[PDB]
């Protein structure tokens, strides 16, 4: 007997789960398959390097900002140019605004329906419309957070989806004093709603704990995230890896990523299976984003976020390997980004006019790295003397949680399915809940 | 009114633009009956009796083709949702290489990739179709919402008109109408061609008259021209007007026509092809699959 | 077993007259070409040539007045800038530059037209069929 969950819903992209049983009727093979691929790495060859920040955002419509900036950075390295401070701040402001929208989007519109209705049969209730029908205040807040984040992206990036200001040597436009004032005034409400969101999560994760669903897909792995002097940072710093026990294994510059990360290929999925090269396919499994970043970080960069992180760390320890608590860490990050949007808007250099540095001679190698809302994002481009791309490599966030998602779904089935009858609609949804915990973006991950 | 959405060879950006209606999304969802939408709900199969269907993305794999055909049979009105569905979009650049070259890079020759036996995922995953194709090449499409992604207001305007029974009408003019940049009354004249990083562009003068390849002249209005207003040329993401089949071809025609028009009879006709080192990427970023020659012969 | 499919675009004042003069003089040339009449070569733009390849053209020919002799003064100068970019665009698309041929032929030059048709036919016949339509029909 062979069962298939397709398509996996309330996730970005094309994914599916297969569950096979042997002749006796016992659980046999459970796998997570990604059924999409566009081949951006190859078709970027022959393109203008300065046009990479125009093509990569099209890898994904949720985290397009992350790609725009990762490409911009790599491109700024291809040209031996160091961008001005005001440009670094505008880019980061766009990055934080984008993270608020992405985290709010996932928690409220993709994850919350399961956290609110974990044991329902009514499939039509498990969605933002069902949540809005009984708790409209929750969906209204999600929308207000998303709108605030996208507003920041639109103002600083030119477009709410697929921004265009991160150009070679910096930004194509400056933030005007009036624009800055309007955004800073709106920033306080984004922090309030982000704080409120953490509580909605506490309540809903308590409901998950009551149904013995907080340990679904559990397994221990390494964790990777960007840190700036050991402090949590989504825009700059070095990449840190902690082991399953919390010991710092590596700390390296994103440009040396090829010496630490490797991506395996399995025949049943268009999604690769990354691992730490030194440790291997099984001992080198690591996770990225939200909890993985909290785990590697010494502390948060903002004060309100730090308080919830402190409270979480004392209750669940370090490192926390619970897939379902990724939801919680996501809420702490939703708050830190909201706090950062305000912080950056309060920095007088944001409205500066020294937004661009003149491009220098072309160096045919450039690496761009940023922590996308779903994990470490690395864009690596190689070009000719003309600045035409000759080779590229993209290690995109969610690809690094594919091993976790494939192990996790197996572990849910091992916990709830012995025979095919056990695979009820609610049990099958438990498998998709483990997937959703990692906030996957399958278009992103495959590129 | 039973409405449904699906996504193919795109990026979800059109779906996110629909969500960028924000407070208005709830007003829309109270009027319509959403029966299938992978991103927002768990209804796995496309149900029968769908009045309106929004299909995002172009045709990239065998499964995209099956879904498109299925949605066409279940829906009364099919809408090519966004530039990918309508013209093919950015993934369409994959047409410059063979499907084997796209897959060999991603699963074999990328620097970080470790593939011992050298296999391409082929189990439980669909095969790629020969070339990326706009939705209209495989199924009959009734209407389309251009844009990468289409603006939220435009999506609402189109959906609203269909719920009312009215026929949706898209803007007809090219982008310079909406662009706030100043044009020379004497007409356009291009002296040299610059890559976007070359020089420092004037914020008031039309970028095309400044030597940058701006696609606004060959691109449909509606977006509000955020790119030229932000300091970068238009990349032609909304696609061509209703009177232009091949956007890239018309853009090249216009560009070649005005290049050195003030010295029309003596200007060297080889400066332009020698200057543009990536022609397809300069004129077919978002529309290669809908072009007369939508692939590269190998 | 296979004969090239060639489409032509000739201006009404010169090449179309040049082509007629070849006929008046019974100047035999291969029957692959089919000419489309336009008033000036300035009417010719990339989309007309790209549309022809899409339809299955093995070769595309364009004929206009000699540079400086355009009935409309400078129509051919614009077409000349358009065709040079088009040659390179075709190479980028995998279409041999040789599959496109542009020439300046006056109305009295029937012999030149005959020879241009002979030479172009041989060129395309040697290259074999352009496999674009077959690739698209998959
Ligand atoms: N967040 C995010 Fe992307 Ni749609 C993913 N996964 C990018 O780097
Ligand atoms: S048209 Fe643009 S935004 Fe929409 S699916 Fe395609 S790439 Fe994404
Ligand atoms: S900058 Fe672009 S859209 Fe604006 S007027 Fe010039 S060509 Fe038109
Ligand atoms: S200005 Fe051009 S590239 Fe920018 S959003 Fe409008 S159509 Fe797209
Ligand atoms: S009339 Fe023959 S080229 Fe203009
Ligand atoms: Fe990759």
């Amino acid at each position: 007997v062979k069962l298939s969950v397709e398509p996996v819903t309330r996730v970005e992209g094309h994914g599916k789960i297969s569950v096979s049983f042997d002749d006796s009727g016992n659980l046999d093979k459970v796998r997570f398959h990604v059924v999409e691929v566009r081949g951006f790495e190859k078709f970027l060859e022959g393109r203008y390097v300065e046009d990479a920040p125009i093509y990569t955002p099209r890898i994904c419509g949720i985290c397009q900002v992350a790609h725009h900036l990762a490409s911009a950075k790599a491109v700024d390295n291809v040209f031996g140019v160091k961008i001005p401070e005001t440009a670094e701040l505008l880019r980061n402001l766009m990055h934080q605004g984008a993270t608020v929208h992405s985290h709010a989007l996932h928690f409220y519109m993709l994850a919350a329906p399961d956290l609110m209705f974990p044991t329902t049969d009514d499939v039509l209730k498990r969605n933002l419309m069902g949540i809005a029908k009984e708790h409209p205040e929750i969906i209204k807040d999600a929308i207000e957070l998303r709108k605030a984040g996208q507003n920041v992206v639109r103002v600083v990036g030119g477009r709410a989806i697929h921004p265009v200001t991160a150009v070679v040597g910096g930004q194509s436009k400056s933030l005007k004093e009036e624009e800055r004032d309007e955004l800073l005034k709106l920033s306080e409400r984004t922090i309030e709603l982000s704080e409120k969101s953490i509580e909605v999560g506490k309540k809903l994760l308590e409901n998950i704990k009551d149904e013995d669903l907080l340990d679904i897909g559990y397994f221990e792995s390494a964790h990777m995230g960007m840190v700036n002097n050991g402090v949590h940072d989504l825009y700059d710093g070095k990449l840190r890896v902690v082991n399953s026990e919390g010991k710092v294994e590596y700390e390296f510059d994103p440009s040396e990523y090829m010496n630490y990360i490797a991506e395996g290929v399995k025949p049943y999925s268009y999604l690769k299976f990354p691992y730490l090269k030194d440790k291997g396919e099984e001992d080198g499994i690591y996770r990225v984003n939200t909890l993985s970043r909290l785990n590697v970080s010494d502390k948060m960069a903002t004060p309100l976020a730090q308080k919830y992180y402190d409270e979480f760390v004392k209750e669940f320890g370090k490192p926390c390997h619970h897939p379902m608590l990724f939801h919680y860490a996501r809420l702490i990050e939703l708050l830190s980004s909201a706090e950062m949007v305000k912080e950056l808007l309060e920095n007088d250099k944001i409205v500066g006019e020294d937004i661009r540095a003149e491009p220098e001679e072309v160096v045919g190698d450039g690496v761009g790295c940023v922590e996308a809302p779903r994990g470490t994002l690395i864009h690596h481009f190689k070009t000719d003397d003309d600045g035409i791309i000759t080779d590229t490599n993209l290690v995109v966030a969610t690809v690094q949680n594919n091993p976790a998602m494939d192990i996790g779904v197996r572990k849910v089935a091992e916990k709830y399915i012995k025979a095919p009858e056990d695979a009820t609609p609610q049990v099958l949804n438990y498998m998709e809940m483990l997937i959703r915990a990692y906030d996957p973006c399958l278009s992103c991950a495959t590129h | 009114v039973k409405i449904a959405t699906t996504w193919l060879g795109g990026c979800s950006g059109c779906h996110i633009s629909l969500l960028d209606l924000h407070e208005e999304l709830l007003n829309l969802l109270e009027n319509v009956e959403l029966v299938h939408c992978p991103v927002l709900m768990d209804v796995k199969e496309i149900p029968d009796e769908v009045e309106v269907a929004l299909i995002e993305g172009g045709i990239r794999n065998e499964e995209n083709l099956e879904i498109a055909k299925e949605m066409r049979e279940r829906a009364k009105i099919v809408i090519a949702f966004g530039t990918c569905a309508a013209f093919g979009g950015v993934p369409g650049l994959g047409n410059l290489y063979s499907n084997d070259e796209l897959l060999d890079k991603a699963y074999k020759t990328t620097i970080t990739t470790k593939n011992d036996d050298g296999i391409i995922p082929n189990e439980e995953v669909p095969e790629l179709v020969s070339r990326v194709k706009p939705l209209s090449e495989v199924i009959e499409v009734d209407y389309f919402i251009p844009g990468c992604p289409p603006n939220p207001e435009m999506i609402a305007e189109v959906v609203k008109a269909l719920l009312e029974g009215k026929e949706p009408e898209l803007p007809k003019k090219n982008l310079c109408e909406e662009c706030a940049r100043k044009k020379s009354e004497e007409g356009v004249a291009i002296e040299t061609i610059k890559r976007n990083y070359e020089g420092n562009p004037d914020p008031e003068k039309c970028l095309l008259e400044q030597g940058y390849i701006c696609l606004g002249i060959a691109t449909r209005e509606g977006c509000g021209a955020p790119c030229p207003s932000s300091g970068v040329p238009c990349s032609g993401c909304s696609g061509p007007t209703d009177a232009v089949v091949d956007q890239g071809a018309k853009m090249i025609s216009a560009l070649c026509s005005d290049f050195g028009i003030d010295n029309d009879r003596d200007v060297d006709p080889m400066i332009l092809p020698k200057s543009i080192k990536d022609k397809i990427g300069s004129f077919y970023k978002f529309t290669l699959p809908s072009a007369f020659v939508p692939i590269r012969l190998k | 077993e296979w004969e090239p499919k060639i489409i032509g675009f000739c201006c009404n004042w010169c090449t179309y007259g040049g082509a007629d003069t070849a006929g008046v003089g019974r100047m035999q040339y291969p029957p692959s070409i089919r000419i489309i009449r336009v008033m000036c070569s300035g009417r010719i733009e990339p989309s007309l040539i790209l549309k022809a390849f899409k339809e299955g053209a093995d070769g595309v020919f364009v004929g206009g007045c000699h540079l400086g002799d355009c009935h409309y003064d400078s129509g051919n100068y614009k077409w000349q800038r358009r065709v040079m970019m088009l040659y390179e665009l075709l190479e980028e698309l995998g279409i041999e530059k040789e599959r496109l041929n542009h020439e300046w032929i006056s109305a009295s030059e029937g012999e030149k037209f005959q020879n241009t048709m002979k030479d172009f036919y041989n060129k395309i016949e040697a290259l074999g069929p352009c496999k674009l339509k077959e690739e698209l029909d998959k």
